[PDB]
């Protein structure tokens, strides 16, 4: 076996998959992935991937600190040769999904702009919770319309001129954050 | 033990006291009415081998109550591999002459299945560790019985995290470390031969014996515990042998 | 894309890039800023990644730029809801959900089994003593 290298945390919105390398070659995997003081837990089970889905282990807590570990195990079936992956903190790290533009609705002589709510992977009573459900006051939305715009809610209601069609494209963003505080650009939408 | 807890009277009801001569030698696991489990090394200088007491519902070394039973050994089966004054192979079978009576203050350890041990317990984080040991590297030693909480680690971290020492032993597939690196809790010399004990669903389980470490509660060091799930088969194995005449019996391994 | 007599209007967002497909200079006409053009090209011409229907096993798909999510129910996990949760009963995954032991058999069922002083559950996990003072366990707590 050769230990897996590279382990990288991908995750959106809650989805959260560790990738890794190197492709298998006559060597299989098993994920770990516990917080400090919690049992190690096993996923993707002697996997030929080089990825796996941890998302139901990091919504149970996303504010809590995972560390996961890739086991590196020979073709056929002893502490295994493995590598630890970076710490991570889904509710400090996850990245915020690009967002959409819901509607806009001239009210008076302002227009209305209403974001659609982003869901997320953390799955509340049955349902799927929002980005604003889960971070609520740490999360605020910003439009850049044509200048800028920003609410604490998921709408935005802005001064217009009388007949001047104007454009619109909104942003995630979590201003406590000091790295990867907001979403790619919304798609543009105009009147 | 260092930064533990007095283990509260009849809640570490498998820790046994070894004594040689009436006097303290090391700590032990009762596993069965008959069979304590301890570490090799605790018979390094033992010449009087008919001397050996065990003694179970033991909590407070100062006072007698009627709780405390106490049983010859009449045979110490240590790995015919293991070495005296060396770590690997750091466990010893003891076959006590008559069997304790089981009582709220006397239970045994599950000695668990290898493959369970070896894929369960072994991810499990937290384990605990007792003894009536130092209570400093190098201090006095317990009057009442202490248990510590320790957190496990595969050999690998063990390795990164621990600071380069000259001459320091090698961690074999017989071992593994637990603890803290940070100079503030750990199991110490008189804890040698005690349980390291690993709750799971319900029932605990016995996973490692004090062993050995750098000095106790060492910055950068860990204390090393004997890897119980190596030794299933040959504790089985033994524990169905019939007595020997002498006490001490140095057993092939594996 | 052109077809003369449609090309005699002014230029319109809605008539030549949402109801037709627009190239990037197109599109600056009709924008005139670099940066305006620059965020709506980015997405327009991104693509949807969720075409494909990804998702698998009844799961939800949501673009992104050069990428989706998708939103697994409850018995399905991975990027694209593949891993089935009911096919995962082995040993390594939480003992098989065995409180003592437990054993694999391939092309059937896991089984569980106790340590001696307990006699396996009707529940087929669960393992109850059969002796007064079983092993690993503290009577003056319990
Ligand atoms: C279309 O779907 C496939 C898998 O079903 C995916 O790999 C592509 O990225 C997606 O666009
Ligand atoms: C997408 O999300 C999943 C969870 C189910 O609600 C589907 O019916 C839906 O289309
Ligand atoms: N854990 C320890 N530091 C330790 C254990 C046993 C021993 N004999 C010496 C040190
Ligand atoms: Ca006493
Ligand atoms: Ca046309
Ligand atoms: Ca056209
Ligand atoms: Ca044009
Ligand atoms: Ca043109
Ligand atoms: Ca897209
Ligand atoms: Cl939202
Ligand atoms: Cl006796
Ligand atoms: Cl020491
Ligand atoms: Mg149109
Ligand atoms: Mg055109
Ligand atoms: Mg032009
Ligand atoms: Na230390
Ligand atoms: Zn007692
Ligand atoms: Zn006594």
């Amino acid at each position: 076996t050769v230990a897996a290298y590279n382990l990288t945390w991908k995750s959106t919105n809650f989805k959260t998959i560790l990738e890794w390398e190197p492709k298998p070659v006559n060597q299989v995997y098993t994920v770990q992935i516990s917080t400090k003081s919690g049992d190690w837990k096993s996923k993707c089970f002697y996997t030929t991937d080089t990825e796996c889905d941890l998302t139901d282990e990091i919504v149970k807590d996303v504010k809590q600190t995972y560390l996961a570990r890739v086991f590196s195990y020979p073709a056929g079936n002893g502490e295994p040769l493995y590598e630890n992956s970076p710490e991570f903190t889904p509710y400090l790290e996850t990245n915020l999904g690009q967002p959409t533009i819901q509607s806009f609705e001239q009210v008076g002589t302002k227009v209305n702009v209403t974001v659609e709510d982003e869901r997320t992977l953390v799955r509340r009573n049955n349902t799927f919770l929002s980005l604003r459900d889960v971070f609520g006051k740490d999360l605020i939305y910003t439009l850049y319309y044509w200048k800028t715009a920003k609410t604490n809610t998921n709408e935005f209601l802005i001064d217009v001129d009388k007949g001047e069609n104007y454009c619109f494209s909104v942003q995630a963003v979590i201003p406590s954050r000091t790295v990867n505080r907001k979403s790619t650009d919304s798609p543009v939408e105009c009147m | 033990i260092v930064g533990g807890k007095v283990c509260p009277k009849g809640e570490c009801p498998w820790q046994v006291l070894l004594l040689v001569n009436g006097a303290q030698l090391c700590g032990g696991t009762l596993i069965n009415t008959i069979w304590v489990v301890s570490a090799a090394h605790c018979f390094d200088k033992i010449k009087n081998w008919r001397n050996l007491i065990a003694v179970l519902g033991e909590h407070d070394l100062s006072e007698h109550d009627g709780d405390e039973q106490s049983r010859r050994v009449a045979q110490v089966i240590i790995p015919s591999t293991y070495v005296p004054g060396t770590t690997n192979h750091d466990i010893a079978l003891l076959r006590l002459h008559q069997p304790v009576v089981l009582t709220d203050h006397v239970v045994p350890l599950c000695l668990p299945e290898r493959t369970f041990s070896e894929r369960t317990l072994a991810f499990v984080r937290f384990s605990l560790v007792s003894g009536w040991g130092q209570l400093l590297d190098r201090g006095a030693t317990a009057l009442e019985l202490m248990v510590l909480n320790v957190p496990r680690l595969m050999t690998q971290d063990c390795l990164q995290q621990s600071r380069k020492v000259g001459d320091s032993p090698n961690i074999t597939e017989y071992m593994f470390c637990a603890g803290y690196s940070d100079g503030s809790k750990d199991s110490c010399k008189g804890d040698s031969g005690g349980p390291h004990a690993t709750h799971y669903r319900g029932t605990w389980y016995l996973t490692g014996i004090v062993s050995w470490g750098q000095g106790c509660a060492t910055v950068g060091h860990f204390g090393v515990y004997t890897r119980v799930s190596q030794y299933i088969e040959w504790l089985q194995k033994l524990m169905r042998s019939e007595p020997r005449p002498g006490v001490l019996l140095r057993a092939p391994f594996p | 894309a052109n077809a003369f007599l449609e090309e005699l209007r002014p230029g319109s967002l809605e008539r030549e890039c949402k109801e037709e497909q627009c190239s990037f200079e197109e599109a600056r006409e009709i924008f005139k800023d670099a940066e305006r053009t620059k965020l709506f090209w980015i997405s327009y011409s991104d693509g949807d990644q969720c075409a494909s229907s990804p998702c698998q096993n009844g799961g939800s798909c949501k673009d992104q730029l050069q990428s989706y999510i998708c939103f697994c129910l409850p018995a399905f996990e991975g990027r694209n809801c593949e891993t089935h949760k009911d096919d995962q009963l082995i040993c390594v995954n939480e003992n098989g959900g065995c409180e003592q032991y437990c054993s694999d058999h391939t092309g059937t069922k896991r089984s569980c089994r106790c340590h001696e002083g307990y006699s396996l559950l009707a529940d087929g996990v669960s393992c109850t003593p059969t002796v007064e003072y079983p092993c690993g366990k503290i009577p003056i707590l319990e």
